[PDB]
């Protein structure tokens, strides 16, 4: 089959700036070439089709060049909301055959997370498990570190771990971490410990209770 | 409005076979191919066929050939795609499409996608628990555990409640899916105010709606 | 001797496939029809089909024509049933069996049967506990919570017999689960050890629980 | 297909006396018949082929007759040993196939179980589960109800039954019954007791231990 | 005994086309092996013998290859009367082992079933006994569903249903049913129907008569 590259998979740029794709095709696909966009969670969107005409409701921002095997999408005034993958496809011959896709990301300053921790609900407690959740909200850049500590022993097991994408509205990422004990094994401890290392300060975020 | 309606999630077990259905209304149902794309988890997308409603004609990537099987039933105005044989590597989400160039714009219609699961496993409904704190903000939360197969929607006040929330993708563990949300709200809101984070589980056909209550 | 020896047990996901292996000794190997027989958990014996080594004549049963495919390996000895595209109605216990008459007598020789299960859930290796507490003394051995079948259980590596009762394993809740209790004169527990000997097959597993008293 | 079918899923006689099992061809097979004989957890053993010749080993209690159609595996002087299913067979036509099978019972007077119980071993408890057992040895009918109560109250879940089958030395029956607890639960109470209904008794036999 | 193995038990193709049914051996015959053709309440007919030479009177169409174990027969030019059962057999060693043989099946549109019912006749009726039969002909696909009713009422005992092969003519299939019941019980009612469901059908086709 025809072969469409997309030799990036991943894009990066700033809040009002510019970016551009490429995708190589194997042969020549004259311009039936097609630009989709999918956002996490949606169905993907036609942005382009026939190498340069956008769908309607398409922003001028979304422009597509190319003929031949060199086909570019570039989006120009970059905002939090084109966060997405980006696929080219080509539909000049059978079988019809998409790029590996591109996702946008998004570079700004570095944000501290928002640690906010959460014991066991009373109704998951006659259930006979215990979870305890730890929310670390808007931080940047999306590496970080989370410890759990039980009465001053860390826990490494039964813990769920969880990333967002980058936040649609100011590029930030965001973590969940669960840890989920036995109501027993809950009921025999008293303090719950979470703590947060991110790049922003060699000093972690700690989040406690006492139950 | 031009809509296809697709169903949320198909639970399949190994070596059985699923249909797939695609309802179109609001146009006229034979003036469009309708194309289908699969998508597994964490991938890129693919082409499975299209066909034309009108008279059934079809094109198929030989990659899906003795694996889907499109037809349509022009009575309902609902177009099908069955998958054989079906195997680990079938479990994907599964879209119709059309484009439509009315000959002033093209737009494009895609269907919400079919979650198909080939899995052993049986359904398990979720077990939505409260998250409330022991600031001019407070932050409250929703954890959704426990459930098979996906997926799950999760809103806040049936969707009133949108800034501020972080859905967290889910979690496969132990054979089960686990995910939380959280939605930051001002001080003067909660606990004055309602919060309720809204769960939908179609493979169980579960609807459940938990009140964020200050203890 | 003549001996058909066969493995325990074969743990197989829906959909792939498995083959069963009966290696012949003390005999000619291409002297003799190779029989096959299926036995549901529970159910009657169905007949899979035969194949005589010396040049792979085989002779199916309609029922198994595409699941079962009989051959042999004469460098071995060794005659081979694969079973593919399996499913649950394929968990079973296959034996492999001959018949041989000499002119003198009819003599039947039977292997131990394969275990054959379909299922997605893992191997788990058994939790062996034991049951500690007049003229005699009851003790017992709790086999608890492994997949798949078989256990077998044994008292002093079989020196213990009599007055021994092995309770067949209950699946509940995804995992097998049996016991076993064992009456001995109160002379001779606690006084001499008692040991409950465990082995599964499906896991490599071989424990040998001691009845302290304690 | 030819269809052999057993007559009877059970038979019974009392130790001493005589049994025997008929099995029914669908077409005629003529003498082409075999019999096996199956002990519980072991390979079928082959007892009669040609209808009436038995294998070697096979005692002459065990003989077969019949030829056509209706054909009888009789088994003289019948032992607790040879509790176990039987099977007819015919090979005269393909595909082989099998009867159903007779499971031999035998008769014999009433018998009161031997009841003990086990509390959950240190072992187990490290595990976080805990187990109850109660076994009940040599009874007979195999007719038993078996309840688990905690301080008094009824536990019916959470409980693993199994029987074996008659026993091969004394025709008897037994019983082991396992209450499983999560080791919270096991220490959240005190009295454990497992009571059996049997016919041999109107009143419960009570084996019981406080964790105390 | 030499064991000739036809892996395939039915071949799909239309007419025209060419089809391939294959033969393994389980020793080396060379090519002592023949194929024969088998139409239904037919004798067989010799169609290939070594391996690859044609009995006189077998048309060109019908040709065989193959050396040491696996054989092949090839077909070209299907016709509608080719529809038979094809079987291989090796003559290299003693006993001669057939194979299992492979029916030849057509592929073809779709048709709906003529439908045509019959009462009892007179002649019969003096014999005590009394058939209703349903003709179901020229259909396709094979699977088809027939309900007797009996006052709007429906009757299952006493049913006897035929199929037969394809055609040989237009490759359709075609069924018989026959609800059989005492003359009286004939007479205690009067309105007989047999209801065809097929692929075809947007609504069951109904054939009535009334005593
Ligand atoms: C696999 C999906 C796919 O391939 N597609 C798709 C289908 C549904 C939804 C979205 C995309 C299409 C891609 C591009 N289109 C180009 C043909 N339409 C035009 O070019 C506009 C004509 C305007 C004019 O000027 N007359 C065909 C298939
Ligand atoms: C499914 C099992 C089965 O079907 N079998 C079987 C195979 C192995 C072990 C046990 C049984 C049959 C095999 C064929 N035999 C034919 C009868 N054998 C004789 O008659 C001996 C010649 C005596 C003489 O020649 N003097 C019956 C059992």
């Amino acid at each position: 089959d025809i072969v469409m590259t997309q030799s990036q998979k991943f894009m990066s740029t700033s809040v009002g700036d510019r970016v551009s794709v490429t995708c190589k095709a194997s042969q020549n696909v004259g311009t039936n070439v097609a630009w989709y966009q999918q956002k996490p969670g949606q169905s993907p969107k036609a942005l382009i089709y026939s190498a340069s005409y956008r769908y309607s409701g398409v922003p001028d921002r979304f422009t597509g060049s190319g003929s031949g095997t060199d086909f570019t999408l570039t989006i120009s005034n970059v905002q939090s909301e084109d966060l997405a993958e980006y696929f080219c496809q080509q539909y000049n011959n059978y079988p019809l055959t998409f790029g590996a896709g591109t996702k946008l990301e998004l570079k700004r300053a570095d944000a501290a997370p928002t640690v906010s921790i959460f014991p066991p609900s009373s109704e998951q407690l006659t259930s006979g498990g215990a979870s305890v959740v730890c929310f670390l909200n808007n931080f940047y850049p999306k590496d970080i570190n989370v410890k759990w500590k039980i009465d001053g022993s860390e826990r490494q097991n039964g813990v769920l771990n969880s990333w967002t994408d980058q936040d649609s509205k100011d590029s930030t990422y965001s973590m969940s971490s669960t840890l989920t004990l036995t109501k027993d094994e809950y009921e025999r401890h008293n303090s719950y410990t979470c703590e947060a290392t991110h790049k922003t300060s060699t000093s972690p975020i700690v989040k406690s209770f006492n139950r | 409005q031009v809509q296809l309606q697709q169903p949320g999630a198909e639970l399949v077990k190994p070596g059985a076979s699923v249909k797939v259905s695609c309802k179109a209304s609001g146009y006229t149902f034979t003036n469009y191919w309708m194309y289908w794309v699969k998508q597994r988890p964490g991938q890129g997308l693919e082409w499975i066929g299209r066909i034309h409603p009108s008279d059934s004609d079809t094109n198929y990537n030989q990659k899906f050939k003795g694996k889907a099987t499109l037809t349509v039933d022009k009575s309902s105005s609902t177009a099908y795609m069955q998958l054989s044989s079906l195997t680990s590597e079938d479990s994907a989400v599964y879209y119709c499409a059309i484009e439509i160039y009315d000959g002033y714009n093209t737009m494009d219609y895609w269907g919400q996608g079919t979650s198909v699961t080939v899995s052993s496993a049986k359904t398990t409904p979720p077990s939505v628990y409260p998250l409330a704190p022991g600031n001019s903000m407070v932050t409250l939360g929703c954890l959704v555990k426990g459930y098979f197969p996906e997926p799950v929607t999760v809103t806040w006040n049936s969707g009133s409640l949108s800034s501020g929330v972080h859905t967290f993708p889910a979690v496969l563990q132990s054979d089960l899916y686990t995910l939380s949300s959280s939605v930051t709200v001002p001080s003067s809101t909660w606990p004055s105010q309602t919060v309720t984070c809204n769960v939908a589980h179609p493979a169980s056909s579960t609807k459940v709606d938990k009140k964020i209550v200050p203890r």
